[PDB]
């Protein structure tokens, strides 16, 4: 088209991006900035019709959940699928305790408070430019 | 010292405090507001 | 050399080349100036894309959007204001028993307070603070969309732990105790702070509840209604001024039987005892002029015989349902000795005036009369506030009249009749409207004698240590008379930074992120909770401007009593000589700053950078204030009120037409017609205006014509067609209720840019006249600066 | 030697006794400030 008015931002991505950089900064993720950048510029591809845009996004959305879900350190689907049994079949204490052990309250409160500011920060300063230059440092980093 | 162990004791809990917190004020917010009411109900009268 | 150029460029551009220059040689631009704007065009062109129709679109209601860019006005550094607002817009967003209850109500309360200590009382890091912070303030900005008084209550309750946190924590860990000069300054900003919080805490209280009691329906037998007796002492005013309120009360809807309209005259003049005796009003001249308005009211009250006294000023207009709105109360309440109602001002006050905001801002009197007066209800301590009020004649009498002895006479007899056992009561509906101050001088002179007179009541009746007084009685007029002594704190405020950038002086010995994590949730929570409790009474930051215009001048004399028509535009020097000086030293310590931010130690760093911030917050606050101090030009005789009613228009030959009324005045009315139906610049005409289902019918002249909007001037009136005219414009009792609800609610950030805007304007105000010819040169370069910031934002 | 007295007790306790010797101070320097300005005006 003669505007190719499609380019409406990460919107809601912007706060999974700002999760993603702070659990990089904490140190608790193996970041891929190829990844990032190549699921970032997915989001942003201009479209020109709505139903192709709600369509991105749900597809999107589970591509986004498998590619965080790869980024950590937590182990791969293969163990799951191995230990989902011994899972089931163990006993109740045991799995109070990890699931006890595996929440830490201080990552809760840090994502609860990102996301207000990053509430804040959409109705008054938006993300999307943050976001995109901040993947490009990092692969522009990486790469030299 | 036994305010300094109460202070080392959330030395460094700020949700916790803000929890309390926020429980204090509602809780003196309702007494005040159930006292208010009623010396409005016999100022009026 | 032509011939070269159409060579070497191709004509097209070569002729749009010397077009640009040909036109901005005519509006004197400079030909380089033109020669960069086409580099700067062409080299864009080449390394940006300027043919997409999507930025054409933009560029096509640009102008509408961003008039603040010309495209032919070139000016250096163009390309990087033009990438700068390309970055903010790409940044921003586009029941039970006795005891078990009182068991209960004591440890509820003993857990809340034991809480609130503790979170009063935590020692933190600077991370564990700033998480407190944003949590409690999230909590404040939730409560904040919620409507009625228990989220008031949850704000007051709120900021008041966050103010005592801030108090402990700069009477611990804030004084430093090594140095003889950054000790007694240090405890002075201590001492001027924990007033500041006194008042916060007592006005908090005084607000806690406001009543918003009800007028109480009259009997319906009118012999039972009791007989009223109005007063209108008049020293010095103009006749064309109590012309109104006579006429307004003339046409009160109250028994004629049993309301009687006096005039005291002060001055003895024979133009009020013709218009008395014309009206067929009472009139009385005292031969003595002693005590003033409290004895003129005295000896009236020596011949008046009714059983309810009506004080109105000059100035002020009752509407009809004044005395119905009024005299239910009395008759349900025998203990009753004392009826307040609002005061409103339909004349531009000084601020609205000069700083150009009349309906947008709402009034600075309009804050005490819409929420103070209300909160003093309910504890029984809504003092008499001079016009607009009833007080019953049989209690008056006992304490020997209005008092005489200080400046406040209204005041003082409202404590007297409270100290003998007597209540008040408060209307909220505003059913007069008066004429505000004219002149800066006149508020300044006003404010002072109100605050010599309260301070006077301190020291001589002491509120604090009496007779019988019930306590929230005693606090609440405290309160009232400390209001008054807000000026020494206000200027410690204002000269505070000033000693450390001047004389290297640590009033507070923290790092400066600890003092931003500690006063700012202060001032912040204080804010909020104001912007809900004060929503539709008082913009935000506006208190300090009032504060710092009034502080110089109520200091000295609340000090001293403790201890004992603009035919042309200009600027009041007597009255803004403090605020200049205040500017003066100020700047010269910006300059200091800047001196220290580089010739300095480096790790005074931050702590420099909090005291520019600070002295800039002064120097707005004292921009403002001379903003004020610049009187608008003033050539209508009377002032004139907005209001929209349908009306109509007859003429010589029979003709009626329809308008709608516009504006009115005490000699005019602004009528606008759809298509300019048949007037003419001097053509009588009767205007046609209704009241209900009665239509009156009044003489005018066309002043003015143009085009839909015709200007009317009144003809000389009877006094039957005066009392319809004021029933039909000003005593109409719906006016001021609406206006008042009309007035926009509050909103920080837009307050902030209205004060930032309005200092700028006070600068650039200064930046024409001097009283001392220096400070012209220093005037013109901060405008200079400013207005090319603001031009690069 | 009541300077020398005074500073002994300054040092001695630098909370109370700072704020008891500022106070007096000031109050002194009022005083003396009127009896210089009466003195003058006479
Ligand atoms: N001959 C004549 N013309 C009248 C009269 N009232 C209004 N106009 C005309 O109508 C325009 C709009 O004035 P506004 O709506 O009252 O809005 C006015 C008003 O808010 C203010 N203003 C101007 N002069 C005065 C003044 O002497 N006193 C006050 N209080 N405001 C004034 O400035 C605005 C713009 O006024 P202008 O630029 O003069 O432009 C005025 C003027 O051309 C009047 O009584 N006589
Ligand atoms: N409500 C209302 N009343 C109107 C209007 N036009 C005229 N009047 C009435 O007619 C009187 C004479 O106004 P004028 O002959 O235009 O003579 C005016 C005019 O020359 C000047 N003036 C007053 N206000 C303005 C204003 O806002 N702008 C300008 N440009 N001149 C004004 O001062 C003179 C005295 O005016 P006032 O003292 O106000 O007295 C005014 C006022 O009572 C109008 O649009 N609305």
């Amino acid at each position: 088209s003669s505007l190719w008015q499609y380019w409406r931002g990460l919107s809601g991505w912007n706060f999974y991006f700002l999760v993603k950089f702070g659990l990089l900064w904490a140190g608790y993720l193996n970041f891929h900035p190829l990844l990032n950048l190549v699921f970032a510029a997915f989001l942003l591809m201009p479209l020109p019709r709505y139903s192709l845009h709600r369509l991105r996004h749900w597809i999107a959305l589970p591509i986004g959940f498998a590619l965080f879900w790869h980024d950590t350190w937590l182990p791969g689907p293969e163990s799951i699928m191995s230990q989902g049994s011994q899972v089931a079949g163990f006993s109740t204490d045991y799995l109070i305790d990890l699931v006890t052990r595996f929440i830490n309250w201080q990552m809760i409160g840090a994502i609860f408070v990102l996301l207000v500011a990053w509430l804040f920060l959409s109705q008054w300063i938006r993300i999307t430019v943050f976001v995109v230059a901040i993947l490009l440092w990092l692969n522009v980093l990486t790469l030299a | 010292p036994w305010f300094e162990r109460l202070w080392y004791a959330l030395a460094n809990h700020p949700i916790l405090l803000a929890v309390l917190a926020a429980i204090s004020v509602i809780l003196l917010a309702w007494v005040l507001w159930r006292l208010l009411r009623i010396i409005s109900r016999r100022r009026l009268n | 050399m032509s011939i070269l150029t159409r060579w070497l460029l191709i004509p097209p551009v070569n002729a749009r080349l010397i077009g640009r220059y040909r036109d901005y040689r005519r509006h004197g631009a400079s030909a380089f100036s033109a020669t960069l704007g086409c580099f700067w065009m062409i080299l864009a062109w080449i390394f940006i894309p300027l043919e997409h129709p999507r930025w054409q679109r933009i560029r096509a209601e640009h102008k509408n959007l961003y008039p603040h860019i010309n495209a032919s006005r070139p000016r250096p550094l163009d390309p990087v204001r033009y990438l700068i607002q390309t970055c903010w817009l790409l940044i921003g967003a586009s029941h039970l028993s006795a005891g078990a209850r009182r068991l209960i109500l004591g440890i509820i309360v003993t857990f809340s307070l034991i809480l609130a200590l503790i979170c009063v009382t935590q020692p933190f890091n600077p991370l564990a603070q700033f998480i407190f912070l944003m949590l409690l303030w999230g909590v404040a900005l939730i409560v904040r969309r919620m409507p009625g008084r228990f989220s008031a209550l949850m704000l007051i309750v709120l900021s008041l732990t966050v103010s005592c946190r801030y108090i402990w924590w700069r009477y611990t860990s804030t004084l430093n105790w090594d140095d003889p000069v950054s000790l007694v300054c240090g405890l002075i900003l201590l001492f001027a702070e924990t007033y500041a919080w006194i008042v916060l805490v007592l006005g908090y209280f005084q607000v806690v509840w406001p009543l918003n009691r009800q007028p109480v329906p009259l009997p319906k037998d009118m012999s039972l209604w009791p007989s009223v007796d109005i007063f209108v002492p008049t020293y010095n005013e103009d006749l064309n001024v109590v012309k109104n309120t006579i006429y307004a009360s003339l046409g009160i809807d109250w028994p004629k039987d049993k309301l009687n309209i006096w005039i005291l005259d002060d001055g003895g003049r024979e133009e009020f005892r013709q218009f008395a005796q014309n009206v067929g009003v009472k009139y009385i001249a005292r031969t003595t002029h002693e005590h003033a308005k409290a004895g003129n009211i005295n000896n009236a009250l020596k011949y008046a015989k009714g059983e309810f006294v009506s004080i109105f000023d000059c100035d002020h207009v009752p509407t009809r349902s004044f005395l119905q709105m009024t005299m239910g109360w009395f008759l349900k309440e025998k203990q009753l000795a004392m009826m307040q109602t609002p005061h409103h001002f339909f004349s531009p006050d000084p601020f609205e005036r000069n700083l150009g905001r009349f309906r947008k801002t709402p009034n600075e009197g309009t804050l005490f009369y819409g929420l103070v007066q209300d909160g003093n209800d309910m504890w029984d301590a809504t003092f008499f506030c001079g016009s607009c009020a009833v007080i019953r004649r049989k209690p008056l009498d006992e304490i020997g009249g209005i008092a005489v002895e200080t400046v406040t006479e209204d005041a003082h007899t409202s404590l007297r009749l409270h100290r003998r056992g007597y209540t008040s009561a408060y209307m909220r509906i505003p059913q007069a409207a008066g004429l505000a101050t004219e002149s800066l001088s006149a508020h300044i002179g006003q404010r002072i004698r109100w605050a010599r007179g309260m301070v006077q009541i301190f020291r001589l009746d002491n509120p604090l240590t009496g007779k019988g007084l019930k306590f929230a009685q005693r606090l609440c007029y405290v309160n009232a008379m400390f209001h008054f002594l807000s000026g020494i704190p206000r200027l410690i405020f204002l000269t505070a930074p000033l000693a450390f950038l001047l004389l290297h002086a640590y009033i507070i010995y923290a790092p400066a992120l600890m003092i931003a994590l500690f006063v700012l949730p202060h001032m912040i929570h204080a804010s909020l909770t104001n912007s809900k409790i004060q929503g539709k009474y008082r913009h935000s930051f506006w208190s300090e401007i009032y504060e710092t215009v009034l502080a110089w001048y109520i200091a000295p004399p609340t000090l001293v009593a403790l201890i004992n028509l603009v035919e042309e535009e200009y600027v009041d020097w007597v009255i803004s000589r403090p605020y200049i000086f205040l500017v003066l030293l100020n700047l010269v310590g910006v300059a200091v700053g800047i001196w220290r931010y580089f010739y300095g130690p480096p790790t005074e760093m931050l702590t420099v950078v909090v005291s520019m911030v600070w002295v800039f917050y002064n120097l707005i606050v004292l921009g403002g204030a001379v903003a004020v101090s610049v009187e608008s030009k003033q050539v209508r005789r009377s002032h004139r009120v907005e209001m929209t009613m349908p009306a109509a228009i007859a003429r010589e030959d029979g003709h009626l037409f329809s308008c709608t009324v516009q504006d009115f005045s005490d000699g005019g009315l602004g009528i606008k017609i759809n298509g300019q139906a048949q007037i003419l610049e001097g053509q009588k005409v009767n205007l046609l205006l209704k009241r209900g289902q009665q239509e009156y019918v009044f003489p005018t002249q066309v002043a003015r014509v143009m085009g839909n909007e015709v200007g009317l001037k009144l003809m000389p009136l009877t006094t039957q067609q005066h009392i319809d005219f004021v029933q039909c414009t000003f005593a109409r009792a719906d006016t001021w209720a609406l206006w008042q609800d009309s007035y926009p609610e509050d909103k920080p950030l837009e307050s902030l840019l209205d004060i930032l805007k309005l200092g700028f304007r006070g600068y650039r105000h200064l930046a024409e006249f001097a009283p001392s010819s220096v400070k012209g040169i220093f005037r013109v370069l901060t405008s200079l600066v400013s207005w090319v910031v603001s031009f690069i934002p």
